[PDB]
């Protein structure tokens, strides 16, 4: 559709696409023992173990609020690894970062853990909201199954299995019911089912099969436009 | 909608009956008068002042967190 | 000593192995319980966790589980050397010997 | 066979501009009931060339609408009349829609076809849902170099006399007089031999066309007159980045000048990223140009075409209420308020869907 | 006939400005504010406007001095 | 055999944070400020007329 | 409280037109979240 035309878009004074060691005037220079009296530096060799304990904490402190949900603990682990694997899989040469990428990332994860220790990290609150909406939908299915009723998900599967039989009973010249064909059949049903939610199926017409719904409508007397004027 | 609007409705329950059931559906100027002063939920009933506070409160509070978190 | 399990509070139980045969069985049951492990039946005492879909971050989750089942306090300096089933077996023994001789748990 | 159905007829020279009938190919849609699309090809250009574009599974345009690849007067198989007035040529479409029982249609065009399509919306807007113009603009193009060449080639074609000239004499004439490969191929395929091999002739009326172009006045097809007015409905324009017909610098302003609802570049006006090549006018040949045109076309048909002006998209149908002007309704005891405008069925006039659904509604109550 | 739909349009816009002036001003000036001038120009506008208001206030005070 | 399948009982609910709500979100972002802003200036004032007011 | 309807026009069906009936509730839902904060602050203010 549209591609960047400038060939020098990824150029920097430090090279092509260099986001690990941008060029600056005060560049790193070596130190010689025989000539060095004293030095003030914060770099150390403790980042590896801090990278290990930070993982153990962020994992164990997040599981406190999972309520033993095993499927959530395993999902969270996959998400936690995606956060720790950024330096190992990125295009950025994390081993060539200015003053040590190891210390940089470890200090960054420590700020995330601090918020995790208080249960205030946006990833935590997002996991709770996402999970509660998921269980409310799973419990709705359970309540309908205990009553012997059919779920809206099973009705689609059964309606799709029979449509496949109808379409392949006429596909005799060929015998390759491709995954492409199986897909467009399901999407066509989805689009009609998707529109059915807002406009349910009253009669044999089916979901969203009434033209009168699209005639001129008006807000109800009990719910007028609260945000602006109407005329 | 808010509790204060619901209080008006309980107090204006008989007034709502006179204007809406009787007047609003008549013809002539009595109907135009009832349909104009019909009682119910407010069209464009939002309060910009209350909405202004909410916006500036949220915008200024995010500034507090940056300035205080040092 | 209680933890949630599928929304229900359950009392946690700790184990005391004090025997070589019981350790090899616990580690395998532990490693086979991890959802990331591949070829669970091909796993033996001389199995490299790397050959079963496990990386450095998975060894931490396994060690974290050893603390839950045994009550140990494993330091971050010891976790990154646990890359084989044999390593968990020997580390568990070294801890039992340390507490049996020194009367205390190793430095965490 | 089934998907491809082109009615067959013979052109008839007409003295009255109202007794003109249009003929073209019809492409049936995948689904039973779909709105119709009427597409006008470039002048002197074949309708068949657009069939693979509208019958490509990758694009899947027929899933949205039935397509009528229609020929304007003096072109192809349609009737012949010396006048090219866009008002007259627009009335021709309205009779076609009537004879074919089409209440309202989506209009499209390529190049000069886009002008013809937009003119119909300007003269008959209540029966046009939208316009989709490809490498065209409602503008005077008489002095564009690309048009001059087309205007020049048509004049050279008037020199050939099929009765005396032999088949080889023609082929040599085209190669030397026509440098553009595509125009050359287009003109060759427009040559046909009538029944009984009486003689060969062009499918399009070469005489009536050359006079329109050579005269080079307001009635010329290159010209866009102020008489055509304004188009009130939905309009989307797509043209190549480097196009000889529509220059991005200034040839976009006519769209705002003629189309009232055109928002501007990036919403209703797009350019396809491409290189400088005089053949970019024919987007259907190059996959890169076509894939973008198709995607934009499917988006226009799915979300924007046949949608009320003040509504953003089709998503807002039934949930967005338009303000009402005071004293706009006959009922005096009417409490004026916001309303969702009525969107009707695409062929509600020639069917009884409203009468049928009214009965079903009563059965519910 | 006239365009009876435009009746009382000035009164109606006045009441909408009173209801929510910042919203009425915001949307009526949106397309114009898309082209924002420089910080210098914006500052000159504010500076000259507030300075004119400051002198207006001093002239109001000098009138109370003439009344006294 | 597939038709004979059943479904296990899922958990009733996950953790509900006692200090985060949809109207008073605990953490800050420009997204929530945008919602409060457009609620203040109101939605786009769409004109039904054929000419501008001025 | 019940609101008197002049019944000059028929109201849209809630099932077919649901979005039209939502704004009222979310508005009170906002106020309830504010009240939870007013009550939780009884000890801090006191
Ligand atoms: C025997 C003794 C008798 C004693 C009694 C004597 C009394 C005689 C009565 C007989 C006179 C009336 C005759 C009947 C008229 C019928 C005509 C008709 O059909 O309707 C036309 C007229 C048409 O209006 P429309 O078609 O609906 O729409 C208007 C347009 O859309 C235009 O609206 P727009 O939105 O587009 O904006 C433009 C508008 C508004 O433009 C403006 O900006 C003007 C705004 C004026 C008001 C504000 C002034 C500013 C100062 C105040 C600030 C307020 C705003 C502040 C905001 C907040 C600030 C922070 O322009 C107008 O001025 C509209 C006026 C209506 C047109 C008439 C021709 C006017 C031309 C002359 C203009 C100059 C006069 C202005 C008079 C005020 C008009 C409202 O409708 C009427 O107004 C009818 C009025 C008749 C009412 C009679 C009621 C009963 C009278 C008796 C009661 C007792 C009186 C006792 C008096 C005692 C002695 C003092
Ligand atoms: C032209 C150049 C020169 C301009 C010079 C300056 C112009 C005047 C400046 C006045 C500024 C005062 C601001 C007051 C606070 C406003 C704060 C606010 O958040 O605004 C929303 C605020 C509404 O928030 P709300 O309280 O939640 O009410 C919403 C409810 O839903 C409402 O429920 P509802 O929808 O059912 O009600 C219908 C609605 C629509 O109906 C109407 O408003 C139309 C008819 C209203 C009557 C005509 C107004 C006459 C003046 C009012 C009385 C004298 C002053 C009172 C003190 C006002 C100052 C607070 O009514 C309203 O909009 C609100 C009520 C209007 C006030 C009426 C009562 C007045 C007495 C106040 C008693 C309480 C205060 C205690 C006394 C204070 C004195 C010690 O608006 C107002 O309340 C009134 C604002 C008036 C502004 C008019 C002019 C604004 C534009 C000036 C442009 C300046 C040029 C520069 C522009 C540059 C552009 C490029
Ligand atoms: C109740 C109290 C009543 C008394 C007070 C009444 C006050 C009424 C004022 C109401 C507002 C004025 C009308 C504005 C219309 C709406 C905005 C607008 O213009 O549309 C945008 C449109 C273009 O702006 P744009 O589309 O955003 O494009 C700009 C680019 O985005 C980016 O920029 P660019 O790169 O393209 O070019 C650089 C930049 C150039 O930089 C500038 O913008 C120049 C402004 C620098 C600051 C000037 C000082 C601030 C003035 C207000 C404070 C007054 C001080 C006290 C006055 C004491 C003496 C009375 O261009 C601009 O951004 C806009 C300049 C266009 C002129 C703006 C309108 C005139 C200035 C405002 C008039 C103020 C009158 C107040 C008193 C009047 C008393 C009768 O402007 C035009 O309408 C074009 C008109 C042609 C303007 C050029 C020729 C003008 C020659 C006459 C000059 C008159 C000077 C008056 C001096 C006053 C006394 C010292
Ligand atoms: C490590 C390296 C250094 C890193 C430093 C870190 C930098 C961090 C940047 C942080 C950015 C903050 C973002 C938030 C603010 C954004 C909002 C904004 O207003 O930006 C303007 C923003 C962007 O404007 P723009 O059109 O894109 O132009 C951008 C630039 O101006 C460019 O325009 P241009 O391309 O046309 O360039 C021409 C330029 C040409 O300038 C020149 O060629 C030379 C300038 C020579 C200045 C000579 C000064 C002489 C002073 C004499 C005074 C003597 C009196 C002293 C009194 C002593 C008493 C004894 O002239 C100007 O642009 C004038 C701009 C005014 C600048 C005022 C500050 C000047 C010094 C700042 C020093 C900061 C340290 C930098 C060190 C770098 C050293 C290498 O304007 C807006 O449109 C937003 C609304 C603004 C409404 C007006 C009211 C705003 C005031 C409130 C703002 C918010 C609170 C205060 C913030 C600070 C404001 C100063
Ligand atoms: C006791 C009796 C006393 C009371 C008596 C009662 C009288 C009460 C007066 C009320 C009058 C009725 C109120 C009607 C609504 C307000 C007036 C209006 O024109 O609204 C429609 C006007 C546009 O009409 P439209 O057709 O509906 O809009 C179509 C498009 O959407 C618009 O955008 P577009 O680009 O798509 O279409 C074209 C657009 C092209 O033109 C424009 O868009 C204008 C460009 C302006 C935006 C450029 C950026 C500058 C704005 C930045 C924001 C700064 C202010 C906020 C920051 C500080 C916070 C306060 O509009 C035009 O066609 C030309 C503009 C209209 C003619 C020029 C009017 C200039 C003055 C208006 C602004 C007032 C300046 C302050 C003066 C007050 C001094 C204190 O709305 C506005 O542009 C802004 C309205 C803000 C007005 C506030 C002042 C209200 C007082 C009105 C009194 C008359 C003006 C006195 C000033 C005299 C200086 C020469
Ligand atoms: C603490 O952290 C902070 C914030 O939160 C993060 C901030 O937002 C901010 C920014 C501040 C804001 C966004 C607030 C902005 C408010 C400003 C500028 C002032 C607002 C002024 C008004 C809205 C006008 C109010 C006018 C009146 C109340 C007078 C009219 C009402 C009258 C006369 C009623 C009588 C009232 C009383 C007797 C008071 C008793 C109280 C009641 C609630 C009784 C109510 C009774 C009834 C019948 C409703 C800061 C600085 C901050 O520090």
């Amino acid at each position: 559709g549209y591609k960047i035309r400038n060939k020098s878009i990824f150029w920097t004074r430090a090279g092509w696409k260099n986001n690990w060691h941008p060029k600056n005037f005060n560049a790193p220079r070596p130190s010689y023992g025989e000539f060095t009296m004293g030095i003030r530096c914060r770099n150390d060799h403790h980042s590896f173990l801090r990278y290990v304990q930070t993982y153990r904490n962020m994992s164990r402190h997040c599981k406190q609020y999972f309520l033993g949900d095993k499927q959530l603990e395993e999902t969270f682990i996959l998400g936690l690894r995606s956060l720790f694997l950024v330096p190992y899989d990125s295009q950025c040469l994390t081993d060539q970062i200015k003053h040590g990428g190891e210390r940089r990332f470890v200090d960054q994860l420590d700020r995330d853990f601090e918020l995790i220790s208080y249960n205030t990290h946006p990833y935590q609150l997002f996991t709770y909201t996402v999970r509660n909406e998921h269980l409310a939908w799973k419990n709705e299915q359970y309540e309908k199954i205990q009553k012997g009723e059919k779920t809206f998900e099973q009705e689609l599967l059964d309606y799709l299995d029979e449509q496949v039989l109808a379409e392949k009973a006429k596909l005799r010249d060929g015998q390759n019911f491709s995954i492409e064909r199986m897909t467009e059949i399901a999407l066509h049903v989805f689009r009609k089912a998707r529109a059915g939610k807002v406009r349910p199926a009253q009669d044999v017409r089916g979901p969203d099969g009434n033209v009168n719904d699209f005639l001129e409508q008006r807000r109800p007397f009990e719910h007028p436009n609260p945000t602006g004027v109407t005329h | 909608m808010n509790p204060i609007q619901k209080a008006w409705l309980k107090i204006l329950e008989p007034v709502s009956y006179v204007i809406n059931e009787k007047m609003a559906k008549r013809t002539g100027i009595i109907g135009k008068l009832g349909r104009f002063f019909a009682i119910g939920p407010r069209e464009y009933g939002v309060h910009p002042i209350n909405r202004m506070f909410i916006f500036m409160n949220r915008k200024y509070m995010a500034f507090q967190a940056v300035a205080l978190h040092r | 000593l209680t933890q949630y399990v599928e929304g229900q509070i359950v009392n946690r139980n700790q184990l005391t192995l004090k025997k070589q045969e019981d350790i090899e069985q616990y580690v395998l049951k532990l490693v086979r319980g991890y959802f990331r492990t591949t070829n669970k039946q091909g796993l033996n005492i001389n199995s490299v966790l790397q050959d079963h879909g496990l990386d450095e971050f998975d060894s931490i989750e396994l060690a974290m589980q050893v603390e839950e089942d045994l009550g140990y306090v494993i330091s971050a300096e010891t976790i990154p050397v646990l890359n084989k089933v044999k390593h968990f077996v020997n580390y568990i023994n070294h801890v039992e010997q340390f507490k049996a001789e020194n009367g205390k748990a190793p430095i965490a | 066979s089934r998907i491809i159905n082109h009615l067959r007829g013979d052109p008839v020279y007409q003295d009255n501009t109202k007794d003109v009938s249009l003929r073209g190919t019809f492409l049936r849609g995948k689904y039973d009931d779909l709105p119709t699309m009427i597409f006008f090809t470039e002048a002197c250009d074949l309708t068949a060339n657009w069939i693979p574009f509208f019958t490509n599974p990758q694009y899947d345009i027929l899933a949205h609408r039935n397509v009528w690849l229609l020929n304007p007067r003096n072109f192809g198989n349609s009737d012949r009349h010396p006048s090219f007035d866009l008002q007259e040529m627009s009335d021709d479409v309205m009779r076609f829609m009537y004879s074919q029982k089409i209440s309202m249609a989506t209009l499209g065009g390529h190049g000069i076809g886009g002008k013809i399509a937009l003119a119909v919306g300007c003269y008959h807007a209540e029966r046009v849902t939208g316009v989709f113009s490809i490498d065209s603009s409602p503008m005077d193009q008489r002095y564009h170099e690309a048009f001059k060449e087309f205007k020049g080639y048509v004049n050279a074609l008037t020199e050939i006399n099929f009765k005396t000239w032999s088949d080889k004499d023609v082929k040599v004439f085209l190669k030397e007089n026509i440098k553009d490969p595509k125009w050359r191929s287009i003109f060759t395929n427009n040559i046909s031999k009538n029944a009984k091999t009486q003689s060969d002739s062009f499918n399009f009326e070469i005489n009536y066309l050359n006079h329109n172009l050579n005269f080079n006045k307001a009635d010329s097809l290159g010209n866009w007159a102020v008489k055509n007015g304004i188009y009130t409905g939905r309009a989307h324009f797509i043209f190549p980045e480097y196009s000889r017909w529509v220059h991005l610098a200034t040839n976009t302003l006519p769209m705002h000048k003629v189309c009232a609802r055109v928002k501007g570049f990036g919403h209703d006006i797009f350019y396809v990223q491409g290189d400088e090549n005089p053949l970019n006018h024919w987007v259907y040949d190059f996959e890169n140009y076509a894939n973008v045109v198709a995607s934009k076309l499917n988006k226009f048909l799915h979300s924007y075409d046949g949608v009320h002006a003040l509504l953003k998209d089709r998503t807002e149908i039934g949930n967005f209420m338009i303000p009402d002007r005071i004293k706009s309704r006959n009922d005096s005891k009417h409490i004026y308020g916001d309303y969702s405008p009525a969107h009707l069925h695409h062929n509600w006039r020639f069917n009884h869907i409203y009468e049928k659904h009214d009965e079903l509604d009563k059965k519910l109550n | 006939f006239p365009d009876r739909g435009n009746k009382r349009r000035w009164f109606k816009n006045l009441f909408r400005l009173i209801k929510n002036p910042m919203g009425y001003i915001f949307w009526k000036t949106y397309k114009a504010r898309l082209a924002k001038p420089s910080l210098i120009v914006t500052s000159m506008f504010i500076g000259f406007t507030l300075g004119f208001i400051k002198l207006k206030a001093q002239s109001i005070a000098y009138s109370k001095k003439q009344y006294a | 055999k597939e038709n004979t399948g059943s479904m296990k009982k899922p958990m009733a609910k996950a953790y509900e944070h006692p200090y985060n709500s949809e109207h008073h979100p605990l953490n800050f972002s420009a997204v929530k400020i945008a919602e409060t802003f457009h609620d203040f200036i109101g939605p786009e004032q769409v004109s039904p007329h054929y000419e501008s007011f001025a | 409280p019940k609101i008197v309807n002049p019944q000059l026009w028929p109201n849209p069906n809630k099932l077919r037109f649901a979005d039209l009936y939502k704004y009222q509730g979310v508005e009170m839902k906002k106020i309830n979240d504010s009240i939870k904060n007013y009550k939780a602050a009884k000890f801090y203010i006191g």
